[PDB]
């Protein structure tokens, strides 16, 4: 059984990333390292815990032996925005450790926001759904707070956010408010106010129903 | 070498689900295919194994019985059934095939994972399948515009913008569940403005489980 | 049949040498064949009567059995052919009595390049030779 700790970790590019895989008991040299980037399957970095797979960019290094092992990556670049497994082959049942991952540290970018009113269509059915969007912002932590006719929303707004971008290492954010038909015509301001880091001060964006 | 692996799937609790790994081109050679798993939020668990040239199996325990790993070594497609299926089952089924044999030990082989499907998302649930709705997030020298997808279930949704020739710039977000058991999701993407009511935007949506395709075209209010 | 094939196998020093189990640098006389532990061996062994034959693994009363070589009691007892060839469990070829019929010609066989493979270049021919009394017909792999 294999232990990567820590569970995450936080590193700005350029610099250089270690990453530490323990195992129960030996495995000898019989241990791998995966990469798994957003979305995709997991691909193969490290086999016999420090050969490089075929097409792997040297700055991946891997070392050790019997229960210790470390995968390096120097000069840490925005692509490597990943989770990263071991695995040893050594003994069945083959295990594989929780993985570690990484997060490329940016330069504080405030979000981008934009707001959409529920579509006629959606608003005919009897419920109506209004978008606010954060784009490409970093760091990921951001507060969003509804407002309708001033008055502050709570309990009927769920948020999504994207994994970390392997090209800007940014992060965007969707909430949705979510109301009846009846409860969204006894209204017409509706703002959603955007805290975060990059911002000296809240921006809002905002809309009145019927324009 | 790319692994291409059937579409995403849902399931009664108690039924079976059959996943089929075919190589892009020819075979190629590989002595083991096996399969591994990963949970929703979670990480990787290997589920088994086969290896034709000696037609031995292995098997982690708790698939003990309810698992079958085979390949077709003619037309190079792979194959995992797994039976008695339960809730804990729902999870990306990955297959993978190895290369270069590190050891061995009767009459099984063992080594790195060379080559891993794109993943099979298997949902277990004894709720409704039910395709989305889809509605436009109207755009208002960039412009925001995107496609909300409503009220599915089970996951997984595919979204592409004007038929794939659109991906810069858009993020499709992850699904949320909603109070009511079904799934919402939103796509964006960011665009000139100078485009907005001269370039069409159509958003692709694909529901799987509901075998729904849908077109939504996306143009500012008037 | 096929499990009473040792496999027992390990990469260990020299890597990738494995993969020829499954798919595909360059002399003092061998010792008799005698009883081989099972443990030792890594793939199928070839018994050349000139014509090739796969011995399986036994127990020592010669008794098949069906455990791929993974128990002490699994061995080959290849005493009686005129020689024998094998791949150890760490990628050394075993000779005793390689399967050499002519100093440039070697009895062909499922596994000649994975215990040979410095014949990979080699031409396959039909040929006929004498051994004893007896004539042979077999294939034959020659420079
Ligand atoms: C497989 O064969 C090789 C070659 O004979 C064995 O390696 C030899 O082992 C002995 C005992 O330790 C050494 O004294 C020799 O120097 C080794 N020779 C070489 C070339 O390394 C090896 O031990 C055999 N493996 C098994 C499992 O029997
Ligand atoms: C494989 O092994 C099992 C038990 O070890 C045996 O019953 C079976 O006959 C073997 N198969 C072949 C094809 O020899
Ligand atoms: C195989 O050999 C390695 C060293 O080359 C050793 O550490 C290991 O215990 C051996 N057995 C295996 C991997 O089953
Ligand atoms: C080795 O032999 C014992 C009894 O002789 C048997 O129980 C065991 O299953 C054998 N090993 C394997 C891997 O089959």
């Amino acid at each position: 059984e294999l232990t990567q700790s820590p569970a995450t970790l936080s590193v700005s590019p350029g610099e250089r990333a270690t990453l530490s895989c323990r195992a129960s008991q030996s495995v000898s040299s019989n241990l791998a390292w995966y990469q798994q980037k957003p979305g995709q399957a997991p691909r193969l970095l490290i086999y016999g815990a420090s050969t490089r797979a075929t097409g792997i960019p040297a700055r991946f290094s891997g070392s050790g032996s019997g229960t210790e092992f470390t995968l390096t990556v120097s000069r840490l670049e925005p692509e490597d925005s990943a989770v990263y497994f071991c695995q040893q082959y050594y003994r069945s049942p083959l295990t594989f450790g929780g993985g570690t991952k990484v997060e490329i540290k940016r330069t504080v970018a405030a979000p981008s926001v934009f707001i959409f009113p529920p579509s006629d269509e959606q608003l005919k059915s009897g419920t109506a759904s209004v978008v606010c969007l954060l784009n490409n912002f970093y760091p990921r932590e951001a507060k969003v707070q509804w407002k309708v006719d001033n008055a502050l929303q709570s309990g009927n707004s769920q948020e999504s956010v994207t994994e970390q971008d392997s090209k800007d290492s940014t992060y965007s954010l969707s909430s949705t408010l979510t109301l009846s038909k009846a409860d969204y015509e006894k209204h017409k301001v509706y703002a959603c106010e955007v805290t975060h880091q990059g911002l000296s001060s809240p921006v809002t964006k905002s809309f009145n129903r019927g324009e | 070498q790319l692994l291409e692996q059937s579409g995403a799937e849902v399931k009664k609790p108690g039924s079976s689900v059959k996943v089929s790994c075919e190589t892009s081109g020819g075979t190629f050679d590989n002595y083991a295919l096996n399969w591994v798993r990963q949970a929703p939020g979670q990480g990787l668990e290997w589920i088994g194994g086969v290896v034709p040239l000696f037609g031995t199996t292995r098997n982690a325990q708790k698939f003990q019985g309810r698992v079958t790993i085979s390949d077709d070594k003619s037309t190079g497609t792979g194959h995992m059934e797994l039976r008695s299926l339960r809730s804990e089952d729902t999870a990306v089924y990955y297959c993978v095939r190895s290369v270069t044999p590190r050891y061995c030990g009767g009459g099984f082989c063992y080594g790195e994972f060379d080559y891993w499907g794109q993943g099979t998302l298997v949902t277990v649930s004894s709720a409704s399948t039910k395709g989305p709705s889809v509605f436009p997030l109207a755009p208002s020298g960039t412009a925001a515009l995107g496609c909300l997808v409503k009220d599915y279930f089970p996951e997984p949704v595919t979204v592409s913008w004007n038929s794939g020739a659109l991906t810069s710039g858009v993020h499709t977000f992850p699904a949320v569940l909603q109070s009511s058991g079904l799934y919402s999701l939103s796509s964006v993407v960011t665009v000139p403005s100078s485009s907005l009511g001269t370039q069409t935007y159509i958003c692709n949506v694909n529901h799987k489980p509901s075998n729904t395709k849908v077109d939504k075209k996306v143009e500012p209010k008037s | 049949h096929i499990n009473s094939t040792a496999l027992n196998c390990n990469e260990s020093l020299n890597t990738g040498w494995l993969a020829g189990l499954f798919y595909q640098g360059c002399p003092h006389y061998p010792r008799p064949c005698g009883i081989v532990p099972a443990k030792s061996v890594c793939g199928p062994v070839y018994c050349f009567t000139p014509s090739p034959v796969v011995v399986g693994t036994t127990d020592r009363s010669g008794a098949p059995t069906y455990s791929w070589g993974a128990n002490d009691t699994d061995v080959f007892v290849l005493n009686n052919w005129f020689g024998c060839t094998w791949m150890n469990s760490t990628g050394f070829t075993k000779v005793c009595g390689g399967p050499w019929i002519t100093p440039r010609c070697m009895v062909d066989y499922p596994y000649r390049l994975w215990h040979y493979p410095c014949t990979i270049n080699y031409t396959i021919f039909k040929v006929r030779m004498y051994v004893g009394g007896v004539e042979h017909r077999l294939e034959a792999a020659c420079n």
